[PDB]
Protein backbone atom coordinates (compact mmCIF):
# COMPACT_ATOMS: atom_id res chain seq x y z
CA UNK A 1 0.00 0.00 0.00
CA UNK A 2 0.94 3.68 0.06
CA UNK A 3 3.85 4.79 2.22
CA UNK A 4 2.17 15.01 4.61
CA UNK A 5 4.36 18.07 5.23
CA UNK A 6 3.63 19.95 8.48
CA UNK A 7 3.69 23.74 8.18
CA UNK A 8 5.72 24.07 11.40
CA UNK A 9 9.22 25.20 10.42
CA UNK A 10 12.26 26.06 12.55
CA UNK A 11 14.49 28.75 11.01
CA UNK A 12 17.73 29.51 12.85
CA UNK A 13 20.70 31.38 11.39
CA UNK A 14 23.62 33.32 12.86
CA UNK A 15 23.47 36.97 11.72
CA UNK A 16 26.33 38.37 9.66
CA UNK A 17 25.80 42.02 10.67
CA UNK A 18 25.54 43.58 14.15
CA UNK A 19 22.43 45.21 15.56
CA UNK A 20 21.61 48.83 14.75
CA UNK A 21 21.06 49.74 18.43
CA UNK A 22 18.70 52.59 17.59
CA UNK A 23 17.02 52.50 21.01
CA UNK A 24 20.32 53.38 22.71
CA UNK A 25 20.68 56.61 20.71
CA UNK A 26 17.02 57.62 21.00
CA UNK A 27 17.00 57.05 24.79
CA UNK A 28 20.19 59.07 25.32
CA UNK A 29 20.39 61.24 28.42
CA UNK A 30 21.28 64.24 26.21
CA UNK A 31 18.25 65.63 24.36
CA UNK A 32 19.24 68.09 21.60
CA UNK A 33 17.32 71.32 21.15
CA UNK A 34 15.06 71.86 18.12
CA UNK A 35 17.72 74.26 16.80
CA UNK A 36 20.37 71.50 16.87
CA UNK A 37 18.47 68.31 15.92
CA UNK A 38 21.56 66.09 15.85
CA UNK A 39 21.64 63.43 13.13
CA UNK A 40 23.09 59.92 13.10
CA UNK A 41 23.09 57.74 9.97
CA UNK A 42 22.48 54.01 10.40
CA UNK A 43 23.70 51.64 7.68
CA UNK A 44 24.76 48.00 7.33
CA UNK A 45 23.00 46.70 10.43
CA UNK A 46 20.00 44.64 11.52
CA UNK A 47 17.00 46.04 13.39
CA UNK B 1 46.26 -52.85 8.62
CA UNK B 2 44.70 -50.43 11.15
CA UNK B 3 41.99 -47.88 10.43
CA UNK B 4 39.93 -45.12 12.03
CA UNK B 5 36.91 -42.95 11.23
CA UNK B 6 37.26 -39.23 10.50
CA UNK B 7 34.62 -36.55 10.02
CA UNK B 8 34.40 -33.41 7.89
CA UNK B 9 31.94 -30.57 7.37
CA UNK B 10 30.74 -28.27 4.60
CA UNK B 11 28.24 -25.48 3.99
CA UNK B 12 26.11 -24.93 0.88
CA UNK B 13 24.15 -21.70 0.54
CA UNK B 14 20.44 -22.15 -0.13
CA UNK B 15 18.60 -18.93 0.76
CA UNK B 16 19.21 -15.19 0.49
CA UNK B 17 17.80 -12.14 2.30
CA UNK B 18 14.71 -10.74 0.60
CA UNK B 19 14.90 -7.06 -0.39
CA UNK B 20 11.92 -4.82 -1.19
CA UNK B 21 12.38 -1.39 -2.78
CA UNK B 22 9.78 1.20 -3.78
CA UNK B 23 9.92 4.45 -5.75
CA UNK B 24 7.52 6.33 -3.45
CA UNK B 25 10.28 6.66 -0.82
CA UNK B 26 13.64 6.38 -2.65
CA UNK B 27 13.37 8.79 -5.59
CA UNK B 28 10.60 11.13 -4.39
CA UNK B 29 10.30 11.04 -0.60
CA UNK B 30 7.18 13.15 -0.04
CA UNK B 31 7.14 15.94 -2.67
CA UNK B 32 4.52 16.51 -5.35
CA UNK B 33 6.58 18.04 -8.17
CA UNK B 34 8.93 15.05 -8.06
CA UNK B 35 5.94 12.70 -8.30
CA UNK B 36 4.58 14.71 -11.24
CA UNK B 37 7.93 14.46 -13.03
CA UNK B 38 8.40 10.80 -12.08
CA UNK B 39 5.06 9.86 -13.66
CA UNK B 40 6.31 11.37 -16.93
CA UNK B 41 8.65 8.38 -17.35
CA UNK B 42 5.61 6.08 -17.51
CA UNK B 43 5.79 2.54 -16.12
CA UNK B 44 9.49 2.67 -15.24
CA UNK B 45 8.91 1.96 -11.53
CA UNK B 46 6.37 -0.81 -12.18
CA UNK B 47 9.13 -3.12 -13.43
CA UNK B 48 11.42 -2.74 -10.41
C1 LIG C 1 44.83 -49.24 15.96
O1 LIG C 1 45.14 -47.93 16.47
C2 LIG C 1 44.51 -47.64 17.73
C3 LIG C 1 44.87 -46.21 18.07
O2 LIG C 1 46.26 -45.96 17.88
C4 LIG C 1 44.98 -48.63 18.79
O3 LIG C 1 44.32 -48.37 20.02
C5 LIG C 1 45.31 -48.23 21.06
O4 LIG C 1 45.94 -49.49 21.35
C6 LIG C 1 46.96 -49.40 22.35
C7 LIG C 1 47.58 -50.78 22.46
O5 LIG C 1 46.61 -51.76 22.80
C8 LIG C 1 46.36 -48.91 23.67
O6 LIG C 1 47.39 -48.76 24.63
C9 LIG C 1 45.64 -47.58 23.45
O7 LIG C 1 44.97 -47.19 24.65
C10 LIG C 1 44.63 -47.69 22.32
N1 LIG C 1 44.00 -46.41 22.06
C11 LIG C 1 42.71 -46.27 21.76
C12 LIG C 1 42.23 -44.87 21.53
O8 LIG C 1 41.96 -47.24 21.67
C13 LIG C 1 44.68 -50.05 18.33
O9 LIG C 1 45.21 -50.99 19.26
C14 LIG C 1 45.29 -50.31 16.95
N2 LIG C 1 44.96 -51.64 16.48
C15 LIG C 1 45.88 -52.53 16.09
C16 LIG C 1 45.35 -53.85 15.63
O10 LIG C 1 47.08 -52.27 16.10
Amino acid sequence: LSGVKPVATVYRRIPNLPDCDIDNWLNNVSVPSPLNWERRIFSNCNF
Amino acid sequence: TNFTIAGHEEFIQTSSPKVTIDCSAFVCSNYAACHDLLSEYGTFCDNI
